[PDB]
């Protein structure tokens, strides 16, 4: 929550207003909040990052492929490289435009 | 008509490299294409596409059906075309002279028919001496390896009717299946 956010960064002191306005506005303009309840969430990748194993995408041939994106990846422990290599390995097929 | 989709399939990968490739998957559904559709599937350049799709327009691959919203179905019946040409191009370099063995002088690279050292031809050594110098002709050498040439095209060439086999009969098949 923001204030867990606020606490973990000890930034709690940002004042009640701004802390109000952060919680309720902030994070309400959001484009798509994930937030099932109490806690937000992470919105943009359906997918949990777990870098493997997404032989449903592969096997999902209704959409070619469906226009796998590199704009969520490279930000994992192995920068996708070491995911493709055993990605080379296995069937999936990495390209650029 | 899904085994013309099946010639396409093994032209593609036979051809087309993985740019081409990826569009031309699209292109296996005849139903509806537009460009701004493609555009945002494909996840591609939009200047980068619209060379992909006039390079396949060059193909008349596609029939742009304008509305603009646009629309693309196949062209080609160049399967032929490339193979009527390519085959002749191929047997041209294939084709040889003769044993074409010209008496060839070592020393001065130069090049002689077996009529031309025949006329050099030194009854007191019998063999062949070369014109402007005495020194013994040799083999037309390296010159131009046609012969060779026309093995390695034979052996290149037709061994990629075996791969191509699937299409080559699916396509028979297939058009036949048309009428
Ligand atoms: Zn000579």
């Amino acid at each position: 929550t923001l204030d867990e956010i606020l606490d973990e960064t000890q930034h709690l002191d940002i004042g009640l207003k701004q802390k109000q306005w952060l919680m309720t506005e902030a994070l309400v303009n959001n484009p798509k909040i994930e937030v099932i309840d109490g806690k937000y969430a992470f919105k943009p990748k359906y997918n949990v990052r777990d870098k493997k194993a997404l032989l449903r995408l592969l096997d999902q041939h209704d959409q070619r492929g469906l226009g796998g994106i590199l704009l969520e990846d490279i930000e994992e422990a192995l920068p996708n490289s070491q995911k493709a290599v055993k990605a080379l390995g296995d069937q999936i097929l990495f390209v650029n435009r | 008509p899904a085994a013309l989709k099946r010639l396409a399939k093994y032209v593609i990968r036979g051809f087309y490299g993985i740019e081409h490739a990826l569009a031309l998957d699209i292109l296996i559904r005849n139903s509806c294409v537009k460009e701004e559709d493609m555009l945002e599937l494909l996840k591609f350049d939009r200047k980068q596409l619209r060379s992909v799709l006039n390079n396949l327009k060059g193909d008349k691959f596609i029939k742009c059906r304008m509305r603009y919203f646009i629309n693309y179905r196949t062209l080609v019946n160049v399967v032929k075309y490339k193979l009527d040409h390519m085959r002749r191009r191929i047997e041209t370099d294939e084709r040889d002279s003769t044993n074409r063995a010209s008496f060839k002088c070592p020393v001065c690279s130069s090049t002689f028919t077996d009529l031309e050292a025949n006329q050099l031809f030194d009854p007191m050594t019998g063999t062949f001496r070369c014109t402007f110098c005495h020194t013994e002709v040799e083999e037309d050498e390296s010159a131009m390896p046609k012969k060779d040439a026309r093995t390695l095209l034979a052996r290149f060439n037709e061994q990629i009717e075996p791969i191509y086999a699937l299409l080559r009969e699916t396509e028979d098949v297939n058009l036949a299946y048309e009428i």
